[PDB]
RNA sequence: GUGCCUAUUCUAUCACCCCCGGUUCCCUCUUUUGAGGUUCUUCCGGGGUUUUUUACGGGAAUAUCCUCAGCACGUUUCUUACUUCUUCACGCGAAAGCUUGGAGGUUACAGUCUCAGGGGGGAGUACGUUCGCAAGAGUGAAACUUAAAGAAAUUGACGGA
RNA sequence: GGAGAACGUACUGGUGCGUCAGAGGUGAAAUUCUUAGACCGCACCAAGACGAACUACAGCGAAGGCAUUCUUCAAGGAUACCUUCCUCAAUCAAGAACCAAAGUGUGGGGAUCAAAGAUGAUUAGAGACCAUUGUAGUCCACACUGCAAACCAUGACACCC
């Protein structure tokens, strides 16, 4: 018929305020005619931009996670997007991942400030220490529990109450996943401590508003 | 050209994904944007052949992932991300057997590389 | 193997290994101290093995806590032994 | 006459007393998990030039994997480990004794 | 011996107020179209208050988790499991094989209690009988029949191994 | 163990778009789906499920049997003690109380896996292996049952090696 270039119209996605690279991605979309009009079902896309690639220019090991935006407003070829996750892949979890060691993952959830409310979920692996010359050297069920316990305080303590870019800008630079450190280290340790999946559960949608505080300026 | 939109189509990166499937009678070629709401195209070696015996072949593969990069470079995805998957919840997260021969390929016809992901999904039975 | 020694006689060594009851006699194994609260000038007896409390009754409070084997003595209470 | 005392299971002495069967991903018919031999791996990607290829077009960085690489939790069991060469009756006394 | 407490503030301090970052006539450098650093002079800026930043612990508070109760390791016992099982025990066994305190410590036959078993086949069946909704369980034969049946090892043979 | 809650996540089914000449399945294909439009991709929902690698001669459990969380509930064991109490015991016909699968009745229950069946294919035959599905089942509520190479084919209790 047409046939597809033909068909799509170039759009430029760009992120919220925190983010280095701001018009960073781009997006096509079918040719706009009579009623049918292109920025709509862009809003219900949800775009993974690498959390490295955008807020980083450069060698960060963040490059991993990649963000979930879902756009807010298209504004000429340009669309500014907001914040719906920062996930990961399989492949880290693997090769973080040992065996004939031990487990502790928990989610929290916590409403933000902004009332996207998210749910956040952690991960840590075991070790024999320095020479914890036991066998495989894990972690009775209290110890787990006890852990969670702790973990999921502050997780949502400190996130519900706070900014959602800025929530972000934490998530980024992982002086959360520091902070969660400073709380598990005089226990039993584990190595690693990481944010492996966080859902946007709750959205509170747009305002012109909330758009520039949360875009800032492109 | 059919660039027909904000190119310099080479100039800068310019990413869509490649959702490769390879099933083990057919090998999926699925190019994306930033989500297949709005796909831009889809070939397979099933597409490129017939055989019944054959299909998610590196032969067909090679041969499918030439398709493509025509394609792809004709409408500017300079860079492309691919999300390999198997067949799904099931094979041993091991895809059928083109996808090498495709992915090498297209790297081989033209691509700059960044970016590869395995996206086959985890049972519960 | 058994020659050197004695059954009979342990020595140096030897006492120190047998377990509660097959030490040759059992005997108890906990034993009881003296203890003392800053909380006053004034101190008590006191089981290494407790399930329970002491209150210093120069003023009513726990110097210790239950807990299965000996039992926690805690804030600077000082004990001596027998 | 009999074969191999624990005959798989791994379980008389402790407990556990019955223990997680599978499907064996391979052939599949449902099977309890210490039948099973397990050599979860991960596992390489591309040959060398073709690397040298994605390589140089490696505009991919570090995380913690600098290139990635695959994984597969391989557990086989007669089924399917016979025709693939694998788990069979080696010399006796190994099939007591464990790797290293 | 070893790792291990989130974030603010007073003091010798009327302190850069403190912390943090940075500078051309700040400071240092045989460099000089250059490097490094300042809780060193010295200036400026940011933060403390947004530190709920990510960054506290001489004396002390606060925010405050809440073993920031000690935790977590190493090293040392010992109760109980589970060992595995090295490895050892003769022993026991036809072997195969046989642990915690095995199938050991027994025809040198003998701790208790108990169940079961007692060629083979016929049949675990029979209107035999009793539970049981219902499967069928429970309980349970003779006739008839037959010279073996079995077991482990061994070697051999063989394999669409 | 039992009551909770929360979910992760998939399988689907579904939606919602996107597109599109093919899909799909396979020993060989064949039965499948196909341009309403198959697959496909992504969003999202719905649904019912399942707790994935973790996690292992490793834990707990009479046995059967038992793996997110929290929330619970009531339970159990071990270990600890100079606690009390004086054989209290032991093992045990009858007799009771349990027993996986599956079945079985009364109700959920619907997703899948799939007995029944149906289709292919195959074969010499083949209603079989094999495929493609697909009905009962499956999970569960609720009952009931007693049969499970229900295996440490190894009664218990004892004291040792």
């Amino acid at each position: 018929a047409q046939e597809a270039m033909s068909r799509k119209e170039w759009y430029d996605v760009v992120a919220p305020k925190n983010f280095e690279v701001r018009q960073f991605a781009k997006t096509i979309c079918n040719k706009t005619q009579g009623t049918k009009i292109a920025a709509d079902f862009l809003r219900g896309r949800v775009y993974e931009g690498n959390l490295a690639d955008l807020n980083k220019t450069q060698n960060e090991d963040d490059a991993y996670r990649k963000v979930k935006f879902t756009v807010q407003e298209v504004q000429g070829r340009n669309l500014l997007t907001q914040f719906h996750g920062m996930d990961m892949t399989s492949d880290r979890v693997y090769y973080l991942l040992r065996k004939w060691c031990t487990t502790i993952e928990a989610t929290v959830e916590a409403k933000t400030a902004d009332g996207y409310g998210l749910r956040l979920f952690l991960i840590a692996f075991t070790k024999k220490q320095e020479n914890q010359l036991s066998k495989n050297c894990y972690a009775k069920t209290r110890l787990v529990k006890w852990v969670r316990m702790r973990a999921t305080n502050i997780i949502r303590r400190r996130l519900a109450k706070l900014d959602i870019n800025d929530a972000v800008s934490l998530l980024t630079r992982n002086i959360l996943r520091d902070r969660l450190a400073k709380r598990c280290n005089p226990i039993i340790p584990l190595r690693d401590l990481r944010i492996r999946k966080v859902k946007v559960i709750r959205t509170p949608k747009f305002d012109a508003q909330a758009l520039i505080a949360a875009h800032g300026e492109v | 050209v059919k660039y027909y939109g904000s190119s310099a189509g080479k100039d800068q990166l310019v990413y869509g994904v490649v959702h490769i499937y390879a099933s083990f009678n057919d090998t999926f070629v699925h190019v994306t944007d930033m989500s297949g709401r709005e796909t831009f195209c889809k070939v397979t070696g099933g597409m490129k052949v017939k055989a019944d015996r054959d299909e998610s072949s590196p032969y067909a593969a090679m041969m499918a992932a030439q398709d493509v990069v025509a394609r792809c470079k004709e409408c500017g995805i300079n860079a492309l991300h691919v999300k390999m998957r198997a067949t799904g919840g099931v094979g041993t997260k091991s895809p059928g057997p083109g996808a090498q021969a495709a992915l090498r390929a297209l790297a081989r016809a033209g691509m700059k590389i960044g970016r590869i992901e395995d996206v086959t999904p985890v049972p519960t039975d | 193997g058994f020659f050197d020694s004695d059954l009979s006689y342990p020595t140096v060594r030897t006492e120190r290994m047998k377990h509660k009851r097959r030490r040759l006699v059992q005997g108890p194994n906990s034993y009881f101290m003296d203890v003392k609260c800053p909380g006053c000038k004034n101190i008590t007896v006191v089981y290494s093995h407790a399930t329970s409390e002491v209150k210093c009754n120069g003023c009513a409070t726990l110097l210790c806590r239950p807990t299965g084997g000996k039992a926690m003595l805690v804030t600077g209470c000082g004990f001596r032994k027998k | 006459t009999t074969k191999r005392r624990n005959h798989g299971r791994a379980k008389p002495p402790c407990s556990r007393g019955r223990v997680r069967p599978v499907h064996c991903f391979n052939c599949s018919r449902l099977v309890p998990k210490d039948k099973s031999v397990g050599r979860f791996v991960v596992r390489r990607m591309l040959d060398q030039a073709s690397a040298r290829d994605v390589a140089e077009a490696s505009l991919i960085y570090g995380s913690g994997f600098p290139m990635p690489k695959l994984y597969m939790k391989q557990r086989y069991c007669i089924a399917c480990a016979i025709h693939s060469r694998t788990v069979r009756a080696r010399p006796v006394e190994d099939r007591k004794r464990r790797y290293t």
